[PDB]
C-alpha cells in the first residue's frame, strides 16, 4: 500500500513533512481510538 | 428536439475533494557543451551571484517571478502571496491551523486559490493607489496658500 | 591666474563637437561610439 | 493642525480651486458659483481642519558658511543654470572647474589621451539636493509656485550629472556613494576601485 | 502673512504598488524597528534577510571563513528615505511632533546601515551608490569592483526606492510620468498602461519596492558550499556627454562594445569560451516612455552590430516595467534577479503589454520584441543575459550575466564532481531552512 | 421627454446613445514585426513531418516579404546545423522559403467589414482578405480586449505582404457612429507631430463593404418583440445611409472608383418558413437594387 502510494507521488521521497502537516498528526493523536504506542512530541503535555 | 436535449439535464455523480499544495523547489538543468580547461581561470578574480531576493508590487522574487514567466500563481504562489497579503494566520488555539486573518476562519490549502486570489490579484500588482497616509494625489492633495 | 582675475574658467559649452554638421554628424554619431580609436583633432580646436 | 469650532466668514475663491477644496472636507465645506462672476465662495463649517502659522526659537544660531558674498555667477555660471539647479550643485560644479584646474583645463582634451567611456565620475553625497527636496515638500503642500523638475534636482547624483552634462562630457562610469559623514572618503574608495 | 489651507487635483490615480495587507511585522521585524525608521527601510532589511535565504541564514556564519573586515555592502538609492524626509520637512515647519532622529533616518545610506546594525554586524566596506534610476546596476558594479581588489571577499548588492506623494508629483511636473486620465480616455485598464517599446507607449509608471543580491568571490562560494546563481562577467556604468536638449537621451553605454574583439563585452564572454552569439537575452531598462525605449534599443541593436553579432540572431528582449512597474532606485536589480531566474530556468518571460510593436523600431535587426512566453526546457538550454539601465543625468550601466555552469568548467573533472556533491547537499538544506 | 419617451419605449433611448470616438481607434500595420515571431515559434516548435499540408499553409503565410523579413529567415536558417533530422528540414525547408521570399509579389484591396466578430463568416472572409493581400477595416461591437486579443491572433497568423489590418470600437446602430466612422475612413491619412500626438483620419477609399453587422436576440432590458422594427433601421436604413455616407465621401473627394457592396441577402425567401427572421427581412433588397 505505501509503494503504490507513494509511486503516484515520488515528490513525497524527497520532501518534507508539511508545517501545517505537523499538527494534524499531533491532532490525530489526540483523537485516535487506542491511545498512540509512541511519544509524537515533547511538550508540556508530556507526562500525559 | 435540441432544445429539450439541452433542457434535459442530468447529474452524473461527481465526488472530488481537491487540494493544492507542493514540493520546495527544484531545479531542471539545461544541456550544454562544454570545452574547458580548469586551472586558467582565477576564483579569485570573479564575481558570483551567491543569492537574491526582492520586495516589490508583485510580492517575493518567487511568487513575482512566476507571475513573469507564467502569468498565473501555482499552489505555492498563493498560498505565499496570502500568507504576506495577511489574509492567512497561524493560530496555536484548538483546531491548530491555518485560519484567515480577516474573518477568523479556518482555511485549508486549497480554498486559498479560490477564497483569496480573485482578490489577491485586485490588491496586488498595479492598482488604483490605497491611502495609507489619508492622502489621495489625485483626488485631494492638501494645499496651502 | 588668467582664470581667477577674469571670470574666464566657467564656459557652459555649446557642444560644437557633437552637432557640427547637422546632416552627417547625427549619422557619424552611431559610427563615434562603435569603433574604438576615432577622437580630438587638437588643430582645428577640438574637433569630433 | 486645528479644528474650527464655528463657521468661517466665506472667502472668494476660482471654480478649480473651489472644486479641490470640497475634495477635501466635503462634509465639512460649502462653496458656490457666484452667478455673475462665475467664481466660486468658500465656506468652511465646523469640523473643518485647519492649519494655522505659528513659531518657534530653536538652540543652534552659528554654522560654519562659505564666506558672505559667494556667487556662482562670479565664477561664470549662467543665470539658467543657478535658477534650475539646487544650491548644493553650484558648489560641485564651481570645484570641479577648479579641480581641473589644477592640471588641465577643457575636459575634451582626457578625450585626446583617453576613449571617452574610461572616464568616470565618483561624487559622494551625505544626502544633497536639500534644498531642491526641501523646496518640494514646503511647495506641493502649500501649493505655491515650485519647478517641475525637483525630483530630478532632488537625487543625490544628479549634481554631478549635471557637471557631466554641462562640462566633461564623458561617456563613462557614473557613481555616487553615501557615506553619511564618510562619503568624501568612501567616494575616493570607489575611485580608486 | 497666513498660510490657508486649499486643495488640488492631480493626474496619477494610478501606481505599481506592494501588495496590499503587507507587514514588516509579519515577516518578523519588531515594532520598535518599525516605528523608528522610514518605510524604504523595511524594504531593504526584509530584502536583505530573503536574499541570504537563498544560501545561509546566521550572517555571522560568514565569519567562519572571513575576517569581518571582509565584508561589504553596496546599496544604491535613487533618493531613497523619502518618507523619512517628508516627514521633517512637513513636520518642522507644522511644529508637528516628529522624530528626532530624522536626518540620520534621511541619508540614503542609513536603511543598509540599519541592517548592518540589525543582522550582518560586519566590520568591512560600505558603499552607497546614487545612479537615479541606473543605481541598483551601478551598485552590482561596486560591488564587483570591491572584491576583485582584495578589500572585501562578500559584498551585498542592490537598490530600493519608495512611492510617496512628492515623488509622483516631480514626475508629473517633468512630463516623465504617463498620465492616467489620458490612459483611461484611450481605454487602457491600470494593468496594460506600462508598455515598453509599444507604439503607443505614454511614458513610464512609477513604483515602489527594494532588492538586493549577494555577490561573493568565486572561490568564497564552493568553499563555503553555497548555491551559484549566476557568474557576473562584468559591470559597468556609462555617461553621455555635453548637450542642450532634454529630449535627448544618453547613448554613452555602447562603450561597452568598443574595440570588437579586444572590447570589454567580448572578452568577458570569450573567458569563459563565449561568444557574441552566445548572448540571447538582453534585459532593457524600458521604461516605456517614448524616449528611453527607442534610443536603448538602438544602442543595443549597434553594440550587437559592431562586435560581430550574426546578421539576424536577435537579443530576445524581456521588459519588466511592464509587470512590476519602474521603481527608480530598485530597477536593475529587479532586472538582475529575473535575469538570474532565466539562466537557471531557461525561460525567457514576455511582455504581455505589448499590443504592437513601435513601427520606428523596426530599422534594428539584432532585436527582437517577445510578446509571449518562449519557455526553454531541458532539450534547450541559454547562455548569458543583459542588464541595462539608463538613469537621470546621463547614467547608463551594464552588467553582463553568465550561466552558472561555465563555472564548474574550470574545477577539472575531480574538483568539478566534488562541488556538485557540495551544492546538492546545500540546497536540501537551503530548502529546508526556507 | 416623457411623451417621447412614451411613444418610443424604454430600450430605444438607451441603446441610441453615442459609442463611436476618434480617439480609440487602433492601427495595425506591422506584418514585419508579427512575422518574425511567427517564424521563431514554427522553428522551434517544429514537430509534424514535410509531408504537413500546414507548412505549405505557413510558408504562404510566411509570404510576406521584404529586406525586414528576409533578414529575419535567412539567419535563423543560416543558424541552423546538421545535428538533427528536424534540422535537417527547417534548414532546407527555410532556404526554399528565404528563395521563395526574395521574389515575393502583392496585391492590393480596400476594404470595410463590419460584423466580423468570432466564429463567423465574416472572420472567415477577413482573415482570407488579409490572405489575398488586402487592406481591411475590421469593426467590432465589444470594445474589450478580449475582442481586441482576437483580431490580433487573425491577424498575426493569415496577414500577407502590403497587408494591414485596423480594428474599432463600432455600432451599427447609431447614425452618429455611421457619420462619424466613415468621416475618420476619409479625410487625410497624416499624422502631425507638433508639441501634441494628432492623428488626422486615414482616407482610404473602399473596394468592397461588407455589411455582416448582425444584431442578435437578447432581451435582458425587456427589449423582446420590438427588436425586429427596430433592426430594420440597421439591417437597411442605416445601411442606407452608410451606402450614402461612403457614396458622399467618394463623390466630394471625387472618385470614380466603384464600392462593391455585397448584399448579405438571406438565401431563397418564401420557401422556409422556421427561420423566422432571414426569409422576410431580405427581400427588400431586390427593391433595394
Amino acid at each position: 500500500a505505501i509503494t503504490a502510494l507513494l509511486q503516484r507521488y515520488p515528490d513525497a521521497e524527497t520532501v518534507v513533512l508539511h508545517p501545517a502537516d505537523v499538527p494534524f498528526f499531533v491532532e490525530l493523536c489526540k483523537t485516535l481510538g487506542k491511545p498512540v504506542n509512541f511519544v509524537p512530541v515533547i511538550d508540556k503535555d508530556v507526562r500525559r | 428536439e435540441m432544445s429539450g436535449a439541452a433542457d434535459e439535464s442530468d447529474d452524473e455523480a461527481p465526488a472530488g475533494t481537491i487540494r493544492a499544495l507542493p514540493s520546495p523547489p527544484r531545479g531542471y538543468n539545461p544541456a550544454p557543451a562544454p570545452e574547458w580547461d580548469d586551472l586558467d581561470v582565477d576564483p579569485a578574480d570573479l564575481v558570483v551571484i551567491v543569492g537574491g531576493a526582492e520586495l516589490g508590487p508583485y510580492g517575493s522574487s518567487r511568487t513575482r517571478f512566476e507571475m513573469e514567466v507564467s502569468g498565473e500563481l501555482s499552489a505555492a504562489g498563493v498560498l505565499e502571496l496570502a500568507w504576506t497579503t495577511g489574509m492567512v494566520k497561524w493560530e496555536d488555539d484548538p483546531k491548530a491551523g491555518w485560519y484567515d486573518t480577516e474573518t477568523g476562519e479556518l482555511v485549508p490549502e486549497c480554498e486559498i486559490v479560490e477564497r483569496y486570489h480573485d482578490a489577491v490579484v485586485e490588491r496586488c500588482g498595479i492598482r488604483e493607489f490605497v491611502d495609507d497616509g489619508a492622502i489621495d494625489p489625485d483626488h485631494a492633495s492638501p494645499l496651502l496658500v | 591666474v588668467s582664470a581667477i582675475a577674469g571670470g574666464r574658467p566657467m564656459y557652459e559649452k555649446p557642444a560644437d563637437r557633437r552637432f557640427d554638421h547637422d546632416v552627417p554628424e547625427k549619422r557619424q554619431e552611431a559610427a563615434m561610439l562603435l569603433s574604438t580609436d576615432a577622437r580630438l583633432g587638437e588643430n582645428d580646436q577640438y574637433v569630433l | 493642525s486645528v479644528f474650527l469650532d464655528k463657521d468661517f466668514t466665506f472667502v472668494v475663491s476660482s471654480e478649480a480651486d473651489a472644486r479641490a477644496f470640497v475634495q477635501f472636507d466635503p462634509e465639512h465645506t460649502v462653496a458656490r458659483p457666484l452667478p455673475d462672476s462665475s467664481d466660486w465662495e468658500v465656506t468652511r463649517k465646523a469640523g473643518t481642519e485647519i492649519r494655522v502659522p505659528r513659531k518657534t526659537k530653536l538652540s543652534r544660531t552659528v554654522g560654519a558658511q562659505i564666506p558672505t558674498g559667494f556667487d556662482p555667477t562670479v565664477w561664470g555660471i549662467s543665470p539658467d543654470m543657478a535658477s534650475s539647479i539646487d544650491r548644493v550643485a553650484l558648489w560641485n560644479i564651481v570645484a570641479t572647474v577648479d579641480a581641473f584646474l589644477s592640471s588641465g583645463f577643457t575636459p575634451t582634451e582626457l578625450m585626446r589621451w583617453v576613449h571617452p567611456s574610461q572616464v568616470a565620475s565618483t561624487q559622494g553625497t551625505g544626502m544633497g539636493g536639500m534644498t531642491s527636496m526641501q523646496t518640494m515638500y514646503h511647495g506641493n503642500l502649500l501649493g505655491r509656485a515650485k519647478p517641475n523638475d525637483i525630483l530630478q534636482e532632488v537625487l543625490p547624483n544628479v549634481v554631478a550629472a549635471h557637471v557631466m552634462q554641462s562640462y566633461v562630457g564623458g561617456y563613462g562610469a557614473m557613481v555616487h556613494p553615501v557615506g553619511a559623514c564618510a562619503t568624501a572618503a568612501v567616494s575616493v574608495e570607489e575611485g580608486v576601485d | 502673512e497666513i498660510r490657508v489651507p486649499r486643495k488640488t487635483k492631480l493626474s496619477r490615480t494610478v501606481g505599481a504598488q506592494i501588495p496590499t495587507g503587507f507587514d514588516p511585522t509579519v515577516w518578523g521585524i519588531s515594532p520598535d524597528m518599525a516605528s523608528s525608521i522610514d518605510r524604504v527601510a523595511l524594504w531593504n532589511i526584509v530584502a536583505t534577510v530573503d536574499a541570504f535565504l537563498s544560501s545561509g541564514f546566521t550572517p555571522t556564519e560568514l565569519m567562519r571563513w572571513v575576517h569581518p573586515s571582509q565584508v561589504a555592502s553596496t546599496q544604491g538609492t535613487g533618493m531613497g528615505g523619502m518618507t523619512s524626509m517628508q516627514t521633517m520637512y512637513h513636520g518642522n515647519l507644522l511644529g508637528r511632533a516628529k522624530p528626532n532622529d530624522i536626518l540620520q533616518e534621511v541619508l540614503p545610506n542609513v536603511v543598509a546601515a540599519h541592517v548592518m546594525q540589525s543582522y550582518v554586524g560586519g566590520y568591512g566596506a560600505m558603499v552607497h551608490p546614487v545612479g537615479a534610476c541606473a543605481t541598483a546596476a551601478v551598485s552590482v558594479e561596486e560591488g564587483v569592483d570591491k572584491i576583485k581588489l582584495g578589500k572585501a571577499d562578500l559584498v551585498i548588492a542592490g537598490g530600493f526606492d519608495d512611492l510617496t506623494l512628492e515623488a509622483i508629483i516631480g514626475f508629473g511636473d517633468m512630463a516623465a510620468t504617463a498620465d492616467t486620465e489620458m490612459m483611461r480616455a484611450k481605454g487602457i485598464s491600470d494593468s496594460k498602461f506600462s508598455r515598453a517599446n509599444d507604439r503607443r507607449r505614454l511614458g513610464f509608471l512609477e513604483a515602489q519596492g527594494g532588492g538586493t543580491i549577494l555577490l561573493a568571490r568565486g572561490d568564497l562560494a564552493l568553499k563555503m558550499g553555497l548555491p551559484v546563481l549566476a557568474v557576473v562577467g562584468y559591470a559597468q556604468s556609462f555617461a553621455d556627454g555635453v548637450h542642450t536638449s532634454i529630449p535627448a537621451p544618453g547613448l554613452g553605454a555602447l562603450g561597452a562594445a568598443r574595440g570588437g574583439r579586444e572590447s570589454t563585452l567580448a572578452r568577458s564572454l570569450a573567458q569563459l569560451g563565449v561568444g557574441a552569439d552566445d548572448i540571447a537575452v538582453i534585459s532593457k531598462h524600458d521604461t516605456s516612455t517614448l524616449a528611453n525605449d527607442p534610443n536603448e534599443t538602438e544602442l543595443h541593436e549597434r553594440i550587437a552590430d559592431s562586435m560581430g553579432r550574426a546578421p539576424g540572431n536577435p537579443l530576445f528582449i524581456v521588459s519588466q516595467k511592464t509587470l512590476t512597474g519602474h521603481a527608480k532606485g530598485g530597477a536593475a536589480v529587479f532586472q538582475m534577479m529575473g535575469l538570474c531566474q532565466i539562466l537557471r530556468d531557461g525561460v525567457i518571460p514576455p511582455n504581455r503589454s505589448l499590443d504592437c510593436v513601435d513601427d520606428e523600431l523596426a530599422t534594428s535587426g539584432h532585436f527582437v520584441w517577445v510578446r509571449e512566453p518562449l519557455d526553454l526546457r531541458g532539450k534547450f538550454p541559454l547562455k548569458a543575459g543583459l542588464v541595462t539601465s539608463l538613469g537621470f543625468g546621463h547614467v547608463s550601466g551594464l552588467v553582463a550575466l553568465v550561466h552558472p555552469e561555465a563555472f564548474i568548467a574550470a574545477l577539472d573533472p575531480s574538483e568539478r564532481e566534488d562541488y556538485r556533491t557540495r551544492a546538492e547537499q546545500r540546497m536540501l538544506a537551503g530548502q529546508r531552512r526556507l | 421627454i416623457d411623451l417621447v419617451t412614451a411613444e418610443l419605449g424604454s430600450d430605444w433611448p438607451r441603446l441610441v446613445a453615442p459609442t463611436f470616438d476618434a480617439r480609440k481607434a487602433v492601427v495595425f500595420d506591422d506584418r514585419w514585426a508579427s512575422a518574425r515571431e511567427d517564424l521563431v515559434k514554427l522553428w522551434l516548435a517544429e514537430e509534424g513531418d514535410i509531408d504537413a499540408q500546414w507548412e505549405q499553409l505557413s510558408q504562404r503565410f510566411e509570404g510576406t516579404g521584404h529586406v525586414v523579413a528576409t533578414q529575419a529567415n535567412w539567419w535563423q536558417g543560416k543558424a541552423l546545423a546538421a545535428g538533427r533530422n528536424v534540422h535537417a528540414s527547417l534548414f532546407g525547408r527555410i532556404a526554399a522559403g528565404a528563395e521563395n521570399p526574395g521574389k515575393g509579389r502583392y496585391s492590393d484591396e480596400v476594404a470595410v467589414v463590419t460584423g466580423a466578430s468570432k466564429g463567423s463568416i465574416a472572420a472567415s472572409v477577413v482573415g482570407q482578405l488579409l490572405d489575398g493581400g488586402a487592406t481591411v477595416i475590421a469593426t467590432t461591437s465589444r470594445l474589450d480586449d478580449d475582442r481586441l486579443a482576437f483580431y490580433k491572433q487573425l491577424y498575426r497568423d493569415h496577414a500577407r505582404f502590403d497587408a494591414t489590418l485596423w480594428v474599432v470600437p463600432a455600432n451599427m446602430a447609431s447614425y452618429s457612429d455611421i457619420d462619424k466612422l466613415v468621416e475618420w475612413v476619409g479625410t487625410e491619412q497624416t499624422e502631425s507631430l507638433g508639441p501634441q500626438s494628432i492623428h488626422l483620419k486615414d482616407a482610404q477609399t473602399p473596394t468592397l463593404l461588407f455589411p455582416f453587422a448582425a444584431p442578435r436576440v437578447a432581451g435582458d432590458m425587456s427589449e423582446v418583440g420590438s427588436r425586429a422594427e427596430m433592426e430594420m433601421k440597421v439591417l437597411l436604413w442605416a445601411v442606407q445611409r452608410l451606402i450614402s455616407g461612403l457614396s458622399k465621401i467618394g463623390a466630394e473627394r471625387d472618385i470614380a472608383s466603384r464600392l462593391h457592396v455585397v448584399l448579405p441577402g438571406s438565401p431563397n425567401r418564401g420557401m422556409f418558413g422556421g427561420d423566422g427572421a432571414y426569409g422576410e427581412a431580405k427581400s427588400a433588397l431586390d427593391a433595394l437594387e
